[PDB]
């Protein structure tokens, strides 16, 4: 998910860009929780959205004060909240396929029924309908169509098409 | 300690003159002996010879020594009672023949009198407070102790429950002056002491309190007590012929098979003995001991034992304490460690589920329920203003820096 998080900027849609990024809440052991977080804050302030933002600034000052025992990201943090409303917009927006109930974009299971979603490999959304939904026989991995037809290779394994 | 012709000197003394004190100590000695039929008998005869009013002290413990080996954990309330019949009544017969003291020391019989200590200390429980019976234990040893302030057999059993007091720094002085000036009694409590000290955090003079011990005798070996002691700060369970007490030989033998990394040792002595303490009411910390190991065998066997356990044990929430806990890095979860808390949080309410569950919302980054979790933790109590101290600082890490203000400045009116 990094690259493409990272990249998302480049590629100016940072609607997905928040999508990628709060994926890897769960792959805080192979990479630094300091590292994902700087980048959820800074889409966040970059779509304007808050709410997750503070959370990740929360992580992110407890691990500073962990740290020195002459820190910016609590000015960076103070700075946000006190110069912007920091309350969260509207982050349910897909229902789960089972029982309608509307979860997280970046929701790994369902917040009613707990059932797991297979996530987007170039955007990160959870996929609800499996119509739209295009399987990778090499890596294993699904993605949406209407992203998946732009690129010609997976973003995993890069398989040429057959034909 | 001549029991067995001494016996018959009672029964010879019995028929000398008919009095229910000597008949009572025939029945003590019996039941030294195991003749608890005759033990039993007898208990009844004393019981219709009993006093109208002033009920007679050695009788409540003859109630309370024979019925204790079998009765006593189902009389675990009734026998405290018949400890209460007499607790109270050396309390009050001693006091109603004061002034003189030939009086007062013969209606004492301080042995009689210890006994009580030893048997309500068996009864009442091994482990500290968090950051009434253990004071019922409390009150009557500093009864015993005040009048006649010398003897170190009252003292050891005053400053055990000491340890219960949670006025760590003014026992541990108590717990280390009692010691050192009388050096005949058994060390262990130097141990326990030091233990309560790396309980608070002070480890350094821990591992030299091992050697104090080891110093006397290598007769403490005989209990497997120490060795585990000894490790903590770096045949005999079995007991045949060769229960408070066997639980905290019990809570030897868990530290000892978590140390020792053995599975099915640990696994078979955790059946064996449950087995045999099912009926015990502490089995709850033994089975989330096998909990504590069963995450390491099977997160939902130990589920189905932390569900062994109703609302009746003091372990229980204890149980649940540690079942959420089960939560926090191994099954991760979410909503399930969300419900736990919220159960035991309606379950048994208190100013530290409240904020314990308000820890829960901080486990999952949701800041306006973890203030409102605090919150009523802060409403619970007037005695929460140090959890009010955290409540603040979870507010303000829950960026409320506009009703952080608020809140700040209530809480200092
Ligand atoms: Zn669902
Ligand atoms: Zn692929």
């Amino acid at each position: 998910f990094l690259l493409m998080c990272q990249q998302q900027m480049a590629d100016r849609n940072f609607k997905a860009a928040l999508v990628l990024a709060m994926r890897l809440i769960e792959y805080d052991d192979l990479v630094a929780p300091v590292d994902g977080y700087s980048l959820i804050a800074l889409t966040a302030y970059l779509v304007k959205n808050f709410g997750l933002c503070s959370k990740a600034f929360a992580r992110l000052e407890q691990a500073e004060r962990n740290d020195e025992a002459p820190r910016p990201f609590a000015d960076l943090a103070r700075h946000i909240f006190m110069t912007h409303s920091p309350v969260d917009t509207s982050v349910d927006s897909v229902p789960c396929p089972t029982c309608g109930s509307f979860n997280k974009e970046w929701a790994q299971r369902c917040i009613k029924c707990q059932q797991p979603f297979n996530t987007c490999i170039v955007s990160g959304c959870a996929i609800v309908s499996e119509d739209g939904a295009w399987q990778c026989s090499v890596c294993h991995r699904k993605a949406l169509e209407a992203v998946v037809d732009k690129y010609r290779n997976c973003p995993l394994c890069h398989t040429p098409r057959k034909g | 300690h001549d029991d067995k012709a001494a016996t018959e000197t009672f029964r010879k003394a019995a028929t000398l003159t008919d009095s229910l004190d000597p008949l009572l100590g025939t029945v003590t000695c019996l039941l030294r002996q195991g003749d608890m039929e005759a033990a039993a008998t007898q208990l009844q005869l004393c019981n219709q010879l009993q006093p109208a009013a002033q009920r007679n002290a050695e009788l409540s413990m003859l109630n309370a020594q024979l019925r204790w080996h079998r009765r006593g954990m189902e009389e675990e309330t009734a026998v405290l009672r018949y400890l209460d019949q007499a607790a109270e009544a050396i309390k009050q017969d001693v006091k109603e023949r004061a002034g003189v003291g030939m009086e007062v020391y013969v209606h004492l019989n301080a042995p009689v009198a210890l006994a009580i200590a030893h048997a309500y200390i068996m009864h009442c429980r091994n482990e500290p407070p968090d950051p009434v019976v253990g004071e019922k234990c409390g009150r009557h040893l500093e009864f015993i102790v005040q009048h006649l302030p010398a003897c170190m057999e009252a003292q050891l059993m005053l400053a055990k429950v000491w340890f219960v007091t949670g006025e760590v720094r003014k026992a541990q002085n108590l717990l280390k002056s009692t010691l050192i000036v009388q050096e005949q009694p058994l060390p262990d409590a130097f141990l326990l002491s030091s233990q309560i000290c790396q309980y608070m955090g002070d480890t350094k003079l821990a591992c030299q309190a091992l050697a104090q011990a080891r110093t006397l005798d290598f007769s403490l070996q005989e209990k497997p007590l120490y060795n585990l002691l000894l490790g903590t700060v770096k045949s005999a369970a079995t007991a045949p012929s060769a229960v408070p007490e066997t639980v905290t030989l019990y809570l030897q033998l868990a530290q000892a098979q978590l140390r020792v990394r053995d599975v099915d040792a640990a696994r078979e002595t955790l059946t064996e003995a449950a087995l045999k303490f099912r009926g015990s009411a502490q089995i709850g910390r033994v089975i989330i001991a096998q909990a504590m190991l069963a995450a390491r065998t099977d997160v939902d066997k130990s589920i189905e034992l932390l569900r062994q356990v109703s609302s009746k044990s003091e372990f229980y929430i204890a149980a649940h304490s540690q079942l959420g806990k089960l939560f926090l890095t191994h099954k991760h979860n979410v909503a399930m460690y969300i419900q736990c808390f919220q159960e035991m949080a309606e379950s048994v309410p208190s100013a530290q589920s409240y904020v314990e569950l308000g820890e829960a919302y901080t486990t999952i980054q949701e800041p306006e329920q973890a203030i409102a979790a605090y919150e009523k933790a802060k409403a619970l109590s007037p005695s929460s203003s140090e959890l009010s101290v955290r409540v603040g600082r979870a507010l303000v890490a829950a960026h409320d820096y506009a009703k952080a203000i608020r809140y700040y400045q209530d809480a200092l009116v």
